[PDB]
C-alpha cells in the first residue's frame, strides 16, 4: 500500500481520491493520503471551495514513482510532483504517518468498484491520450478539449482520444456506403480494433478512461468520446461474444457509480435508447439494461 | 442549412444547385393474393433531379429489376437515390458539378451525405418548403418514359420548355410549382385546364402546351382557383 503526501493545504478544497472525497479547510493541517491500493491507476482530484469552476486532477500509478502534492500560490492550484530522492520520501511519509494527519484510502474489503471501473485502464495509455512526457502522471481538468473537438485550440493541452466519426471516409468503404453506415462492424473490427487499438482491452481502457474523466471533471469531450465508443459497438451487427459480455459489465459499473443527480448532463438520451432498444445489441446488455431501467427510467 | 421562404431567391443565383426528390423512386401497387393476404408489386420509378435555375431535369429511371431479391425496399430506395445522384455528379465536368444539393425529404440527408463524403465542398441541405415534385409523374411525357423503360436509363429534359426565352428563372419556377401543385391536388381538373382548347398543342420537344403570354396568365389563374377550391372542397369553406 502506497502514500501520496501533501506538503500542506493552504486553501480550502474538496479532495477526491478515486470515487471517494473529503473536505479540507483553509490552513487545516492535512498531510496526504495513505494505504492506496497497489495494482490500479488512481486519480486524485480537486475542487476549490472558492471557485467550483475547474475541477482538476492527476492520474497516477504508485508503481511508477513516489508522488506528492504541493500547492503553488502563483498558478493557484495543487500540483502533483515526483520526488526522486527515495530516502527523503520514505522519511517524509513515515513522519506524517507517525503524526496521524493522513486520510486512509477507505476501501471496503468486499468492494470491487474501483477495479471494475479501471479494469482495462493503463497508465502508459493515459500518457498517450494526455501528452506531457516529462511527468509520469497526467493532469486533466473540466475545460480541456479533445483532438476531435479542436477539428470542429491549444494542442499541448488536448485530450488525444481516438477520433471516431460515423460519416467519414475512414468509417465508410467506396461501394459499401449503405452497408457500412447501417452496420458498423467493418469500422469497429477492422479499422478500430485490428488497425488502431490492436485489441479490445485497449479499446475498453480508452472507453473507461473517457467515462472517468467525464464523471470526475465534467469534461464534455470525454463524455462525447465515451458515448461514441459505446455506440460504435452497439451499432455493429458482428461483435465478438467476449466483448459484448465484458461491455455489459463495464457499463453496469459505470451506471452504478454515476451520481444520481448528474445523469441529466452525463447521459445522452439518444445513444442509450438506440443502444438498449434499437441497435443490433439491444438484447446483449442484460445487466446494463436492468440497472438503467431501475435507476434512470426517465431517460428512457 | 435549411432552405425556406426567407432564402428563396438563392435558388436563382449563379451557384449551381440541384433539387433531389425521391418520392417516386420506389412505387408499388398493393393487391390481394389468392390466399387473401396482401402483397405489393413494384412499378418503374424515377429520381427527380432538377436545376431550378436552368430547368435541366436529370430523370433517372429506376427499373423494377433493381428491387429483385432486396429487403427493406423503402430504406434501400433512399440509398439507391443517393448512389445515383452521386454517380451523376461524378459524371459531370467539374465546372458543371453542383455547389449544393437540396433534398426535398430529410430522410435523404444521411444517405446523400455518406455517398458524397469525398465531395466535402458540396453542401447537402434540407428544405422547409413543401414542394410538389411528387406530381412529376402527372406530366404525361415523363410518366410515359418511366413506364416504358425496360432497363435502367437516364433521360434529360428541360422542365421549363422554352419559357426562359421570355421569363426569369424565378417566374419559371413559380409557374412550375403552381402547375405541379395543381396536378397534385386534383389531377383530373388540372389536366383538363391544360388541354381544354384543342388549338393549343404540345410541341414534340416540349412537356407543356405552347401558351402565349396572355394564355399563361389565364392558365395560371385557373390553377390558383383549383387549388383554393380543393382546399374548400377539402376543408369545407
Ligand atoms: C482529514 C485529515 S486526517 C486528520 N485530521 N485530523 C486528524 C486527527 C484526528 N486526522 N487524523
Ligand atoms: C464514403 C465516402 S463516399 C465515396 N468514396 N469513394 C467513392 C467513389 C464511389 N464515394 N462515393
Amino acid at each position: 500500500m502506497n502514500t501520496v503526501p501533501f506538503t500542506s493545504a493552504p486553501i480550502e478544497v474538496t479532495i477526491g481520491i478515486d470515487q471517494y472525497s473529503f473536505n479540507v479547510k483553509e490552513n487545516q493541517p492535512f498531510h496526504g493520503i495513505k494505504d492506496i491500493p497497489i495494482g490500479h491507476v488512481h486519480v486524485i482530484h480537486f475542487q476549490h471551495a472558492d471557485n467550483s469552476s475547474m475541477r482538476y486532477g492527476y492520474w497516477f500509478d504508485c508503481r511508477m514513482g513516489n508522488f506528492y502534492i504541493q500547492y503553488d500560490p502563483k498558478d493557484g492550484l495543487y500540483k502533483m510532483m515526483e520526488e526522486r530522492d527515495g530516502a527523503k520520501f520514505e522519511n517524509i511519509v513515515h513522519n506524517f504517518k507517525e503524526r496521524q494527519m493522513m486520510v486512509s484510502y477507505p476501501k471496503i474489503d468486499e468492494d470491487d468498484t474501483w477495479y471494475n471501473l479501471t479494469e482495462f485502464v493503463q497508465m502508459d495509455k493515459i500518457r498517450k491520450i494526455v501528452r506531457k512526457d516529462e511527468n509520469q502522471f497526467s493532469y486533466v481538468d473540466s475545460s480541456m478539449t479533445t483532438v476531435q473537438e479542436n477539428e470542429l485550440s491549444d494542442p499541448a493541452h488536448s485530450l488525444n482520444y481516438t477520433v471516431i466519426n460515423f460519416k467519414s471516409r475512414e468509417a465508410i468503404r467506396p461501394g459499401h456506403e449503405m452497408e457500412d453506415f447501417l452496420d458498423k462492424s467493418y469500422y469497429l473490427n477492422t479499422v478500430m480494433l485490428q488497425g488502431i487499438f490492436k485489441n479490445s482491452s485497449n479499446y475498453f481502457g480508452e472507453l473507461q478512461f473517457a467515462f472517468l474523466n467525464a464523471m470526475f471533471f465534467g469534461n464534455y469531450g470525454s463524455s462525447l468520446q465515451w458515448h461514441a465508443m459505446i455506440e460504435l459497438i452497439c451499432s455493429s451487427a458482428t461483435v465478438p461474444k467476449h466483448m459484448l459480455d465484458k461491455l455489459d459489465e463495464i457499463l453496469y459499473y459505470q451506471i452504478k457509480t454515476l451520481p444520481e443527480q448528474y445523469s441529466d448532463i452525463l447521459l445522452n438520451e439518444r445513444v442509450w435508447n438506440i443502444c438498449l432498444y434499437s441497435s443490433f445489441q439491444k438484447n446483449s446488455l442484460h445487466n446494463t439494461e436492468k440497472i438503467m431501467e431501475n435507476k434512470y427510467p426517465e431517460l428512457l | 442549412g435549411a432552405m425556406n421562404s426567407s432564402n428563396y431567391a438563392e435558388l436563382f443565383n449563379n451557384d449551381i444547385k440541384l433539387f433531389v426528390d425521391d418520392t417516386n423512386v420506389y412505387r408499388v401497387t398493393v393487391h390481394k393474393t389468392f390466399e387473401g393476404n396482401v402483397a405489393t408489386k413494384a412499378i418503374n420509378g424515377c429520381i427527380f433531379t432538377l436545376n431550378p435555375k436552368t430547368g435541366h431535369l436529370f430523370l433517372k429511371i429506376i427499373h423494377t429489376s433493381v428491387w429483385a431479391g432486396q429487403k427493406r425496399l423503402s430504406q434501400l430506395a433512399k440509398w439507391k437515390t443517393a448512389e445515383e445522384v452521386s454517380a451523376l455528379v461524378r459524371s459531370l465536368p467539374k465546372e458543371e458539378q453542383p455547389k449544393q444539393i437540396i433534398v426535398t425529404r430529410k430522410a435523404m440527408l444521411d444517405p446523400l451525405e455518406v455517398h458524397m463524403l469525398d465531395f466535402p465542398n458540396i453542401a447537402i441541405r434540407p428544405t422547409e418548403l413543401r414542394l410538389p415534385f411528387s406530381a412529376a409523374m402527372s406530366i404525361d411525357k415523363l410518366s410515359d418514359v418511366v413506364m416504358k423503360a425496360t432497363e435502367p436509363q437516364m433521360v434529360l429534359f428541360n422542365i421549363y420548355d422554352d419559357w426562359l426565352d421570355r421569363i426569369s428563372s424565378y417566374t419559371a419556377f413559380s409557374r412550375l410549382t403552381l402547375l405541379l401543385r395543381a396536378l397534385k391536388t386534383n389531377e383530373e381538373s388540372a389536366k383538363m385546364i391544360l388541354l381544354s382548347d384543342p388549338t393549343i398543342t404540345i410541341k414534340s420537344y416540349h412537356l407543356w402546351p405552347s401558351f402565349t403570354d396572355e394564355q399563361w396568365i389565364t392558365i395560371e389563374s385557373q390553377m390558383r382557383d383549383l387549388i383554393l377550391t380543393e382546399y374548400g372542397r377539402k376543408y369545407n369553406v
